[PDB]
Order: structure tokens, then C-alpha cells, then sequence
């Protein structure tokens, strides 16, 4: 009689690497990597994605005019500018500090507009469009210009009591020439001012026809800053002003993200997000995007990460 | 292996061990067959189990990257920035296959530890009464039913 000692053998197909060997067979093993997605957009635990289809992140900012249905305000999770967004700055010009305004903006997760300066306040007309604004114009400014072929020196005021920190935005026009100047503003030599307890820019027009752009030669350089509760904003100008109308309140913390994509949006929750789909699982790795967001294992860039649970498969045949 | 036993001079597994990773074989006139060790292999799930749970744990931390956007007159602020994510990137991926590999290792080289202590043990308690075959068996001495075998297996075999 005798009795013997051993180990299991089974028709496992699994095989996992060390630093010595390759492929070892084993008995049981467990993919450390998860490697699938939904292929599209969902919410996260932070709730939906603000889809930009037609406007630009400054589009909406700025108000342009073909962005009214975002004039509510909304709340989200991350940031979604889909490829066919266009509409940003509709009047030829360019935003300072553009990446700044555009990080600042989608690391909020909402913003609500509200009314900085009236259009009773001012002494001179307000209500100035363009073709290249779809014949109206930006909803968060007031294109300045005279009236009565008058263009007193437009002094106002504001103050932030709202308890929380207003974007504001502004713009200086600069004409393609000096018949249109005085046309605008009686006067080719202009100052404008907009001042509050931190900042001080002062700004002057500069006449000359650039390059054709919407149709247009001349331009209006756009600019933004942060009135913080307690500060008072104060604008000056006697010509060539594209005055603050509505500013924004931004709050909370979204997750900062701003994806350039056409994929899909669904009616889906998942844990954690990328740019190529969303993906729940309790795996500690996945190898979709580093860009992943939200409720997330550890990204790393391989094709599997196989543990070895049970011995080494040895077959006795 | 590191333990000489699991491919080593126990050649091959056993299929028709199905309970668990470790057992006995036994034969004697009331015929043969054989049984995995509750006791060794419980002991060596709860480890590796616990293993698999800490190694989890320890890694399901993410990172986070975001794409930021440069201008123009940022090109030197945009190479530092891909620098330091193609590093984060690199140390996590290598320290990620790194402790898989090397545990790997440990992990085949435990399984291969039980099985030379659960044969030493029983070495041990036959004492004089059994003679190795040098294959993983012991042939025994005296006649040895079902009841005897037994007593090998939950280590109670008188005469150690
Ligand atoms: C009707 C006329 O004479 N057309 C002029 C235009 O006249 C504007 C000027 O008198 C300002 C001064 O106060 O007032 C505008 O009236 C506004 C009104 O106050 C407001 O209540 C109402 O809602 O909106 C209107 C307009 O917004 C007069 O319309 O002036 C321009 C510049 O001197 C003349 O040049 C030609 O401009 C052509 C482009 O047309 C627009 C445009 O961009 O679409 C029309 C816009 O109405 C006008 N906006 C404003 C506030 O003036 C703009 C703007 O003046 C320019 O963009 C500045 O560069 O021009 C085109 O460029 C052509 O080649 C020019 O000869 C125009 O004939
Ligand atoms: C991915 O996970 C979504 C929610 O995330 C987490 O899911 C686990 C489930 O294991 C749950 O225990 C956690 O509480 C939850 N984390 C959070 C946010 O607390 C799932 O979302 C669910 O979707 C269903 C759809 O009918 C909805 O009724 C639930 O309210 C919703 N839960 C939450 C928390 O939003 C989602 O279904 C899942 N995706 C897949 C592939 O099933
Ligand atoms: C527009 O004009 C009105 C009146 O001319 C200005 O309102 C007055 O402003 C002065 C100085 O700021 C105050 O002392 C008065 O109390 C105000 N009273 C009136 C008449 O409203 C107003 O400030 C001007 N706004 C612009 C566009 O500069
Ligand atoms: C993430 O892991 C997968 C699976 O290891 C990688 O490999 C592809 O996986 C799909 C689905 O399992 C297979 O159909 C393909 O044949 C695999 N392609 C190859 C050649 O590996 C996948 O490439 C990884 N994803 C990324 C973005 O690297
Ligand atoms: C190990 O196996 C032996 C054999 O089955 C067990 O010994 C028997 O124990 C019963 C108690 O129910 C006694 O009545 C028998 O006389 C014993 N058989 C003989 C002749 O040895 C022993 O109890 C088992 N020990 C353990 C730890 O499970
Ligand atoms: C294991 O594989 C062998 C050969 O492929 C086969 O003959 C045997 O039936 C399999 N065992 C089980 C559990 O099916």
C-alpha cells in the first residue's frame, strides 16, 4: 500500500508571465485590466455633460446671438464642444486670454447670467447690431454709439453684492476707418476706461481696414475679468466702448473637462468617463484613455495584467 | 521551482483532484483514489484571496490628466506638461507590471512551498514505516486500509 501527494492539473487555457519565464500555465488567474466601454457619452456621479453643438464655450459666454437657448443657465458635469460648434465670436476680433476664460469657465459646473448695467444708464444708443452677428448682437454687452449725433462722456457703475464672484466682458471697437469712427463716436480720438479696486485698463482705438473677416474690415478686441463680491466695476468712455451688459455667476466644481468630440450621448450613468466611452468596473486598471474622469481605476497602457491565483498547470499526459 | 516540487519531483498534476490544489492519493486492497487537503489548500485560498484584495486596493487609485489647452506663445509651458504626463504615465505602467510579474512569481513559487510542506509533513509522521519513491509517494511498510490512510491524512498516524 502507499500514499501519495500532489496537486491539481485542470484544462485552464490561462497563463500569466514572471520576470524569469513567459506564459507559464496556471490553474487560475485574474485580469487585473478592464478594458471595455460603452463608446459614448453618459453622465457621471456629477451629473450631465453640457453638450456644445453650435456654440463655442466663449460663444456662449459672450451671449452670441445664435446661442439664446443657453441664456438659462445650465449645470453640469463635464464639457462636451462637438466638432460642428462655430459659433463663438461672431464680430471679427479675438478674445484675451482665451485658454484661461475657457478653463476658468468649464472647471465651474454652472453659471447664471445676471445684469450688471441697464440700458436706462446710458445717454447714448445701445442697441447697435450686425450682419455678422445675425443682424443683432452679443447678449452679454451693449455696442455703445451715439445718439443725436452726441456722445457725452459715459461714466458708470456697479457694484457686486450678490455674495459670489461675477465673470464679466467688455469690448473695444476699432473701426476701418476714420469717417466711420466719428460716425460712431464723434470723435477719432477716444479713451475708455473699466476699473474696479484691483484692475486699471485703459484702452484707445486705432483706425485701419484688417484682412476681411465675416465680411467685415474692422474689428472689436474682446477682454474679461472677475468682479469679486464687495468690488465696485466702473466703466469710462467717451467713444469706441463695447460696454458690459450681463455677467455670469459661476459655481461648484464640475470635473473640469472639456472633451472635442462627435461621439454619441446617451441616457447613461457611469462611474468613470473618457473621451472614447464610459466604463464602470471594480478592476483596479483599464487601458481606454489617460483622459478618463469621474470614479476611475489607474489608467495604464497595456493590453492585459493577468494575476496568478491558483499553481502552476501541469499536465500529465 | 524554487521548492523542487510542483513540476519537480512530483512530475505532473492530478485532473481528477477537483476540490482543491493540494491532496492525497491513496492505494491499498480496498482500491485507490484521491482527495484535496482541506486544511493546506483553505490556508493557501484565504492568503492569495487576501493578496488579490491588497493588491486591488493598493492600485484602483487614478490619476488625473486633463487636456489642457496652450496658445501659440505657450509651446514650452505644453512640452513641460507632456512631460509630466508621459512620466506619470510611465512609472504607474511600469510599477503596475512590475508587482504583477514579481508576484507572479512569489504566487506559483507558494503553491509549490505547500505541496513540500504538506509531503515533508507526512514524512515526517511515517517516520521508519514508509520508504520514498522519489515520485511523491510513500510505500508503506505494513498493510494499510482506508481507517490507516485516514490517519495519515488528518495527521494522527500513530507510530511518527
Ligand atoms: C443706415 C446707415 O447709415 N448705415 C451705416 C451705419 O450706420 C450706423 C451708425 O449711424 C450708428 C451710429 O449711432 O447707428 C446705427 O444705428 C443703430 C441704431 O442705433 C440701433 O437702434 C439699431 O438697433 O441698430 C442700428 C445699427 O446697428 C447705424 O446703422 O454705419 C456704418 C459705419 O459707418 C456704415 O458703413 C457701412 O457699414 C456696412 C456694415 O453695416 C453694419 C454691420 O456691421 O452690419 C450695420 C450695423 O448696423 C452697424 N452697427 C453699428 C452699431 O453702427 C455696423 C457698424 O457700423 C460697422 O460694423 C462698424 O465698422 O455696420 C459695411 O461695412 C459697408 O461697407 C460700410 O460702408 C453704414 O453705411
Ligand atoms: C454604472 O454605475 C452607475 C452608478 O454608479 C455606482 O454603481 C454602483 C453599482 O455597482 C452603485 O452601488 C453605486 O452606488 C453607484 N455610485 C454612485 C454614483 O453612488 C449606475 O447608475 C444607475 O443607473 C440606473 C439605471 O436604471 C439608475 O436607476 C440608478 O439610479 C443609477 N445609480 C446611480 C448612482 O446613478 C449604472 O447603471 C452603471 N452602468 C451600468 C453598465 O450598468
Ligand atoms: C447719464 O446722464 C445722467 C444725467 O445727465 C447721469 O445721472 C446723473 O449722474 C450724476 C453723476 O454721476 C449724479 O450726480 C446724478 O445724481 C445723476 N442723476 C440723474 C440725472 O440720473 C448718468 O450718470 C449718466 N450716465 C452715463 C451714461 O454716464
Ligand atoms: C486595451 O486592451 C485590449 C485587450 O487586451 C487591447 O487589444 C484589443 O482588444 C480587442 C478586444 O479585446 C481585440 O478585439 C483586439 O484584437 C485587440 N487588439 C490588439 C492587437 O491588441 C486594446 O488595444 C487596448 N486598448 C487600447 C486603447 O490600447
Ligand atoms: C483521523 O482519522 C481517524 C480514523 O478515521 C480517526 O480515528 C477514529 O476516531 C473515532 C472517533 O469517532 C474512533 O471511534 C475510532 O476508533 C478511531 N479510529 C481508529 C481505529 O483510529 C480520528 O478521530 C481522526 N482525527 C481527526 C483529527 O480527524
Ligand atoms: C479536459 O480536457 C481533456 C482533453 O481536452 C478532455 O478529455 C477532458 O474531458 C477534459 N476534462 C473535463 C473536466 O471536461
Amino acid at each position: 500500500d502507499k500514499i501519495c501527494i500532489g496537486y491539481q492539473s485542470t484544462n485552464s487555457t490561462e497563463t500569466v508571465d514572471t520576470l524569469t519565464e513567459t506564459n507559464v500555465p496556471v490553474t487560475h488567474a485574474k485580469e487585473l485590466l478592464h478594458t471595455s466601454h460603452n463608446g459614448m457619452l453618459c453622465a457621471t456621479n456629477l451629473g450631465h455633460p453640457l453638450i456644445l453643438d453650435t456654440c463655442t464655450i466663449e460663444g456662449l459666454i459672450y451671449g452670441n446671438p445664435s446661442c439664446d437657448l443657453l441664456l438659462g443657465g445650465r449645470e453640469w458635469s463635464y464639457i462636451v464642444e462637438r466638432p460642428s460648434a462655430v459659433n463663438g465670436m461672431c464680430y471679427p476680433g479675438n478674445v484675451e486670454n482665451l485658454e484661461e476664460l475657457r478653463s476658468l469657465f468649464s472647471s465651474a459646473s454652472s453659471y447664471q447670467r445676471i445684469q450688471i448695467f441697464p440700458d436706462t444708464i446710458w445717454n447714448v444708443s445701445y442697441s447697435g447690431t450686425s450682419s455678422a452677428c445675425s443682424d443683432s448682437f452679443y447678449r452679454s454687452m451693449r455696442w455703445l454709439t451715439q445718439k443725436n449725433n452726441a456722445y457725452p462722456i459715459q461714466d458708470a457703475q456697479y457694484t457686486n453684492n450678490r455674495g459670489k464672484s461675477i465673470l464679466f466682458m467688455w469690448g473695444i471697437n476699432h473701426p476701418p476707418t476714420d469717417t466711420v469712427q466719428t460716425n460712431l463716436y464723434t470723435r477719432t480720438d477716444t479713451t475708455t476706461s473699466v476699473t474696479t479696486e484691483d484692475i486699471n485698463r485703459t484702452f484707445k482705438p486705432v483706425i485701419g481696414p484688417r484682412p476681411l473677416v465675416n465680411g467685415l474690415h474692422g474689428r472689436i478686441d474682446y477682454y474679461w475679468s472677475v468682479l469679486k463680491p464687495g468690488q465696485t466695476l466702473r466703466v469710462r468712455s467717451n467713444g469706441n466702448l463695447i460696454a458690459p451688459w450681463y455677467g455670469h455667476i459661476l459655481s461648484g466644481e464640475s470635473h473640469g473637462r472639456i472633451l472635442k468630440t462627435d461621439l454619441n450621448s446617451g441616457n447613461c450613468v457611469v462611474q468613470c468617463q473618457t473621451e472614447r466611452g464610459g466604463l464602470n468596473t471594480t478592476l483596479p486598471f483599464h487601458n481606454v484613455s489617460k483622459y478618463a474622469f469621474g470614479n476611475c481605476p489607474k489608467y495604464v497602457g497595456v493590453k492585459s495584467l493577468k494575476l496568478a491565483v491558483g499553481l502552476r498547470n501541469v499536465p500529465a499526459r | 521551482g524554487l521548492f523542487g516540487a510542483i513540476a519537480g519531483f512530483i512530475e505532473g498534476g492530478w485532473p481528477g483532484l477537483v476540490a482543491g490544489w493540494y491532496g492525497f492519493q491513496h492505494s491499498n486492497d480496498q482500491g485507490v483514489g484521491m482527495a484535496a487537503d482541506s486544511d493546506s489548500t483553505q490556508k493557501a485560498i484565504d492568503k492569495i484571496t487576501s493578496k488579490v484584495n491588497n493588491i486591488v486596493d493598493k492600485m484602483n487609485k487614478q490619476y488625473g490628466i486633463i487636456d489642457h489647452e496652450f496658445s501659440e506663445i505657450e509651446t514650452r509651458l505644453n512640452m513641460i506638461n507632456n512631460k509630466i504626463d508621459d512620466q506619470i504615465q510611465d512609472i504607474w505602467t511600469y510599477n503596475a507590471e512590475l508587482l504583477v510579474l514579481l508576484e507572479n512569481q512569489k504566487t506559483l513559487d507558494e503553491h509549490d512551498a505547500n505541496v513540500n510542506n504538506l509531503y515533508n509533513k507526512v514524512k515526517r509522521a511515517l517516520g521508519s514505516n514508509a520508504m520514498e519513491d522519489g515520485k511523491g509517494c510513500f510505500e508503506l511498510y505494513h498493510k494499510c486500509d482506508d481507517q490507516c490512510m485516514e490517519t495519515i491524512r488528518n495527521g494522527t498516524y500513530n507510530r511518527r
